[PDB]
């Protein structure tokens, strides 16, 4: 054909316009072959369209743009294609086209997070230009109707006016701002660009025909604001809105922190009845009281097996295994069996026994507030202590006037032990809410400077300051224990500065550095616990980068098992990611990093039932150390927690093999002591409560996340094992009325009830079930859950959703 | 680490000069004899036979390299 | 259109993911053995 | 693995040597001998 | 949809490469 | 041989993968280009092959194929030179980057072809150092029609800048009877004789055309004497220019002075000149050795080693 553009390329030089421009249009048609021989003349072009006097540029700029595509530079052909103007068509989805306006996309895209960060500083040029092609693709896209990828190009690029505007102006604005939500607690990263489109989101919600207050106040809570979320709900009790607000103060309830409830309790406190029930509400008062008549309504127990336990019983070890293990069965039940009847095979325990028999009473009568300071009525130091224990473990995460009974208590102990015990028992009533005078108290009884006290003051510093971050304290904690010389104290100082700063997800370099590089192994792992606490579930790569880091390299058994426990913590939030890394190390030299990765696969799959999780775990259990398998067993009991055998086709694998070794001869006292956990963990509550760090909400659990830290420190001693009880989240669903009570209703599972029975006691199938207000609802055998065709009482909350719903009533 | 030991001591003989040439402390003319002895040790690198033979050894270790 | 955009980016991303995967696998065998 | 297909198609080793000379010194010899 | 998947894309890929590294120090410090 | 429905599939192949947008495509993408621009090679018509070949090659350098990238690269450089684009080709080559993944086979075409590239551009030193690497990278096995033209091209590369090439390639089996006019054209240059040289010419212009040499050939009625001069400096180190001048029977012993200069302007040779009393002093070789050069080239070569093994460890593979 053309075989040579230097004829044109050489005429384009003459001055004469008219020339040139037929020129460049003749380049333009050719330029696909001669880009390189355009390239060598490209100075000339160059001077035509920076000489603005010349009518031709923006035809100049575009066909500079398609040479230097056709090069490869990708950055002065993309300033070339901008310069063209609006010559460019964009609608041609040519290959050159497509692939500029990616480089346009990809590059705004760099300049918006850029200057995202920059406070006002650099505030680069974003060439108006730029912001046009981007804003045409916009107009391009929601032609096509891509509300999706408008979406999402705005949220990258931080564009939320775009992001608003393509939403408000999308399909169906429900599901697409249940989309952006989800993508927002999910994937997006950036905490201060998070909260900017959690505030977008939130008052695109407040703009509707009858706004989603559910979803307000969650988003809310993930910016914190109390004051936005107490204005909300004065406006909706002049709005008379009971049954809204009564699903809201629910859901605050089960996902926001105590300070963010407290902030709006008071804000509130600035009819009087109502106002008086959403403060009742939102301090929970009665909403745990629910959940002790459901178990108590359901407390399916087969206390058979523990009786083949306590059969199978010879050491004192197994004999508080057995202990522990039947105060887990039991959960927060008034009824006790073992307590009330073997009376002589309790007296056969003493020492460390007796207080870990009073904590085992006070899990089993959790939350019963109402007999509290009269139920322990009815139980030496040991004891006395275990008493102190049992009555904080009553009042867990609820500081009644017991907080200050214990301080009052506390102040005066007069023994080792007791002061041990109260120290627990004021730290679990006391946790987060951190409070001056208990926190002196505590460190008073820190500065009595011994073990056993001392360790119980660690941990309870821990509870009362958690995630509130006081650098006093911190300093405090951290010089007491670089000078006491206490092994325990220190043990109870490294769990007390892990649990003080659980928040402060990012805001905890400086101490965290500090410890790692410490000295003492014991303070390594109060900084790898430290690590965990503040970024629970952010599955933050720098954090798994520097944990998995030490945990491999580190010259300590214990820390290096602590760290990679601390993995398992950070890794909850992704379940499918962690079973990797944990395989990898699982498979380890140090038989304590293998325990560490059975421990952090069962953080990993706590109330979830993985199936790859047990299919790693079983090859562990039975291996040729002691703790190892120790560890096997409690990870797959905690995993398997309230699951059956349809759903996970190993249970009964794990059952029998727990008792088999149970009873067993040669496996060792501790893995006896491993495996009767496993049962008491499998069979908690009635078998009817299950272990998740994150709310049903998708809403993180403090709460949750100390119990199991603290159970999992039990190693060095065992009288903690029982802070499983904070973690015990009721999987219930409770339908309740405008009168504040349970309406006899009945629920319906559209599925067989046989994949989700009780686990049988130690037609061929229909699709149906049916429950009652108090109902054992498990999260898989949640969303096929739904309310009969027709009742009084309809769900003003999707049941899919879970918890505890209000019922809206029909005429009566 | 050596040479991070040479420099701290370089630092520390410098830091005694100063003190010196400050007048914080009288001359030691003993000393000072030592110093110019070190500075006339000092070697030539630009020798061009040296540079040459420097060359021609570091051919034969990157040949066995 | 914009799915070509994004769909060459799922493309070259999941190539990068693809040989990184692989050299992953090499380094868990060395690991293991 | 290819082949190129677009590119279709006194036991002992010695140079140039041939040099096309007459013997090779018989004559040179005799010559320069005669001459000096 | 497809942004939810590119997204979860770039989230595996950089915690493969963490991986790589993880796998790296690990193997030094195995033959320590 | 029915390139008729031959070519209509083809271009029907090409329009599915043009479709296709898959990556492991791209090797079955590279070998469709290959065979469609073969046959249409064959119906003597390129063109249209030219562009849509450039097409492709822009789309997989945007999407980073390799294989594929410089394959079609070949193709592509292979259709300028039928045509003797080759100025423009050698922009094209001169400002794309070839990719170093690319197979022994797709190195040796891009090779051969950036080797005739310079050698009809005067960059005679590139022209056999290309073509040699080339040949190496080449399979011995079989190729006969590539080594033969290789082996025609380094031979007149060669001979242009003066080394007389090893009589091996000649001795070759598979090589004597495709090079039986290059031995006579050696010799006859060897010899220094333009009667036997042209009239070898008038023998064999036909093939030598036929792989396409005249332009060559000329380069060669010029070099001779540069070669003839090159062995006289390598065999003298002060000799006088009237004696190398009758010694090349270059009448006028001052035409000699300025083919002696040319030659240092071009590199053959390494020698100062002094009109003064008229000799030229050849420059005195130094120890190289003496120098860093020896560590520059060990240096290289040291990266070469070392990246061989990291690919190989890479190259491990484990069963699960």
């Amino acid at each position: 054909m053309i075989t040579s553009a230097a004829g044109i390329i050489s005429l384009l030089d003459e001055d004469e316009p008219q020339l040139k421009e037929f020129a460049l249009h003749k380049l333009n048609a050719v330029v696909n072959d001669f880009w390189a021989e355009i390239s060598e003349s490209v100075d000339k072009i160059e001077v035509l369209y920076e000489d603005e006097g010349f009518r031709s540029r923006q035809f100049a700029a575009l066909v500079a743009s398609k040479v230097f595509y056709h090069l490869g530079a990708f950055e002065e052909s993309l300033n070339y294609a901008l310069g063209a103007g609006d010559l460019f068509n964009v609608n041609d989805n040519s290959e050159y086209v497509e692939t500029i306006i990616a480089k346009c996309i990809d590059h705004y895209t760099k300049q918006c997070v850029e200057n995202a960060d920059l406070p006002e500083g650099e505030k680069k040029p974003i060439d108006q230009r730029l912001e046009g092609i981007v804003n045409k693709m916009f107009q391009r896209c929601l032609d096509d109707h891509k509300y999706k990828q408008a979406i999402g190009i705005a949220l990258e690029t931080r564009r939320l006016d775009v992001f608003e505007k393509t939403i408000l102006e999308s399909n169906d604005v429900p599901g697409m701002l249940a989309y952006s939500l989800k993508l927002c607690m999910s994937l997006m990263q950036n905490k201060q660009f998070r909260n900017k489109v959690l505030r977008v989101l939130v008052k695109i919600y407040m703009n509707l025909e009858k706004p989603d207050f559910i979803n307000v106040c969650q988003c809310l809570i993930f910016l914190d604001d109390p004051q936005a979320v107490s204005d909300i709900l004065e406006k909706l009790v002049k709005e008379d809105n009971l049954l809204m607000a009564y699903q809201i103060c629910f859901d605050l309830y089960e996902s926001a922190s105590q300070q963010f409830l407290s902030s709006v309790i008071q804000n509130l406190r600035t009819p009087k009845d109502q106002t008086l029930k959403m403060i009742k509400i939102l301090s929970g008062e009665m909403a745990i009281e629910l959940h002790l008549q459901f178990l108590i309504r359901n407390n399916n127990t087969d206390l058979m097996i523990l009786k083949n336990t306590k059969d199978a019983v010879r050491n004192s070890v197994c004999h508080t295994a057995t202990v522990i293990a039947n105060s887990f069965m039991h959960c927060g039940t008034t009824s006790d069996q073992f307590l009330r009847d073997n009376l002589e095979w309790l007296a056969r325990a003493t020492n460390w026994a007796k207080f870990t028999a009073t904590a085992s009473l006070g899990v089993i009568h959790k939350g019963h507030e109402k007999e509290a300071l009269q139920l322990m009525a009815t139980y030496s130091a040991y004891q006395e202590g275990g008493g102190l224990y049992a009555l904080g473990l009553i009042h867990a995460n609820h500081g009644g006037d017991i907080i200050d009974y214990l301080l009052n208590q506390l102040k005066n102990a007069s023994n080792d032990i007791v002061r041990h015990g109260g120290s627990l028992g004021l730290g679990l009533a006391a946790m987060g809410t951190a409070r001056q005078d208990v926190y002196d108290l505590l460190k008073t009884n820190l500065y009595q400077d011994d073990a056993v006290t001392g360790e119980a003051a660690g941990l309870a510093l821990g509870l009362v300051m958690l995630g509130s971050k006081n650098a006093q304290a911190i300093e405090d904690m951290v010089g007491y224990a670089q000078e006491t010389q206490h092994e325990k104290i220190l043990r109870g100082l490294a769990v007390g500065i892990a649990l003080v700063m659980y928040g402060r997800m990012e805001e905890a370099d400086a101490l965290i550095e500090s410890l790692c590089r410490d000295k003492d192994p014991i303070l390594r792992r109060s900084g790898m616990y430290t690590v965990a606490m503040a970024y629970c579930g952010s599955g933050n790569n720098k954090a798994i980068r520097r944990l998995l880091h030490v945990a491999v390299s580190d010259v300590n058994d214990d820390v290096r098992r602590a760290a990679v426990e601390s993995l398992g913590f950070i890794l909850f939030r992704t379940p499918e990611q962690c079973p990797s890394v944990v395989s990898l190390l699982s498979e380890s030299y140090n038989p304590h990093v293998r325990y560490g990765a059975a421990m952090a696969l069962g953080i990993c799959c706590a109330g979830t039932g993985n199936k790859e999780a047990i299919n790693l775990l079983e090859p562990m259990t039975n291996d040729p150390v002691n703790y190892v398998r120790q560890g096997a067993l409690i990870a797959s009991a905690l995993i398997m927690i309230q699951q059956t055998e349809i759903t996970c086709p190993k249970v009964n694998q794990f059952r029998q093999l727990y008792s088999k070794v149970i009873n067993d001869k040669h496996d060792d006292v501790m893995a006896k002591f491993g495996a009767i956990l496993a049962q008491g963990i499998l069979d908690a509550g009635g078998h009817n409560v299950t272990i998740s760090l994150q709310s049903r909400t998708g809403h993180t659990h403090m709460p949750s996340v100390v119990g199991v830290l603290v159970f999992t420190q039990f190693w060095f001693w065992f009288p903690l094992s029982h802070f499983l009880s904070l973690a015990y989240t009721p999987t219930c669903v409770i339908g309740l009325n405008k009168d504040l009570k349970m309406p006899k209703v009945q629920y319906k599972s559209n599925c067989k009830p046989s994949t989700f029975a009780y686990p049988a006691p130690l037609e061929p199938e229909p699709n149906f079930q049916l429950l009652d207000n108090p109902a054992r609802v498990m999260p898989a055998q949640l969303k096929v859950l739904t309310m009969p065709e027709t009742c009084r009482y309809q769900p003003f909350k999707p049941l899919s959703i879970g918890g505890i719903i209000i019922l809206k009533d029909t005429s009566e | 680490h050596g040479l991070k030991g040479l420099n701290s001591k370089l630092l520390d003989i410098r830091s005694y000069l100063e003190k010196v040439a400050t007048g914080k402390l009288p001359i030691n003319h003993q000393i000072i004899y030592q110093l110019q002895d070190v500075f006339n040790l000092l070697p030539d690198v630009s020798l061009q036979e040296f540079v040459k033979a420097f060359y021609l050894k570091t051919n034969d270790q990157m040949v066995v390299v | 259109g914009l799915r070509q955009y994004y769909l060459s980016k799922i493309e070259e991303l999941q190539l990068i993911v693809n040989d990184k995967s692989q050299n992953l696998r090499r380094l868990q065998a060395q690991r293991n053995e | 693995d290819d082949e190129f297909e677009e590119f279709p198609a006194h036991v002992w080793e010695d140079n140039w040597d041939d040099d096309n000379v007459e013997d090779d010194f018989s004559n040179q010899l005799r010559a320069e001998l005669e001459k000096h | 949809d497809l942004y939810s998947r590119y997204k979860k894309l770039q989230q595996e890929l950089e915690f493969l490469e963490v991986q790589e590294e993880y796998i790296k120090d690990e193997q030094k410090n195995l033959k320590k | 041989k029915r390139y008729k429905e031959a070519q209509k599939i083809s271009d029907d192949l090409m329009q599915k993968i043009s479709t296709q947008n898959r990556r492991a495509l791209d090797l079955v993408a590279a070998k469709c280009y290959y065979y469609h621009a073969r046959v249409y090679e064959f119906l003597d018509k390129l063109d249209v092959v030219r562009s849509f070949l450039h097409a492709r090659l822009r789309t997989a350098t945007l999407r980073h194929d390799a294989d594929g990238q410089a394959t079609l690269l070949n193709l592509l450089l292979r259709n300028y030179l039928h045509y003797s684009l080759y100025d423009q080709a050698e922009k094209l080559v001169s400002k794309s980057v070839f990719p170093e993944q690319a197979n022994n086979n797709e190195w040796a075409r891009y090779l051969y072809y950036t080797g005739r590239i310079k050698a009809i551009q005067l960059e005679y030193s590139e022209a056999r150092r290309t073509m040699t690497n080339a040949l190496r990278k080449a399979p011995q096995h079989t190729a006969v029609g590539f080594k033969q033209t290789v082996h025609k091209l380094l031979i007149v590369v060669e001979l242009l800048l003066g080394e007389i090439p090893d009589r091996l390639q000649f001795r070759q089996p598979s090589l004597k009877r495709s090079l039986m006019p290059y031995f006579l054209l050696t010799q006859a240059v060897r010899t220094g004789n333009l009667a036997k040289f042209n009239q070898v010419l008038d023998q064999f212009g036909e093939k030598f055309q036929a792989d396409g040499t005249y332009t060559l050939i000329i380069r060669l009625r010029h070099n001779v004497i540069k070669t003839g001069v090159r062995m006289i400096s390598l065999s003298y180190s002060r000799i006088s220019l009237a004696d190398i001048a009758q010694k090349l029977q270059l009448d006028s012993p001052e035409d000699a002075e300025f083919i002696v200069a040319k030659a240092i302007r071009d590199g053959v040779i390494e020698a100062s000149i002094n009109h003064e009393k008229g000799y030229v002093q050849s420059k005195e070789m130094i120890d190289i050795y003496s120098t860093r050069e020896p560590q520059l080239a060990f240096h290289q070569r040291i990266s070469f080693c070392l990246d061989i093994h990291n690919m190989s460890v890479k190259a491990m593979r484990f069963p699960p």
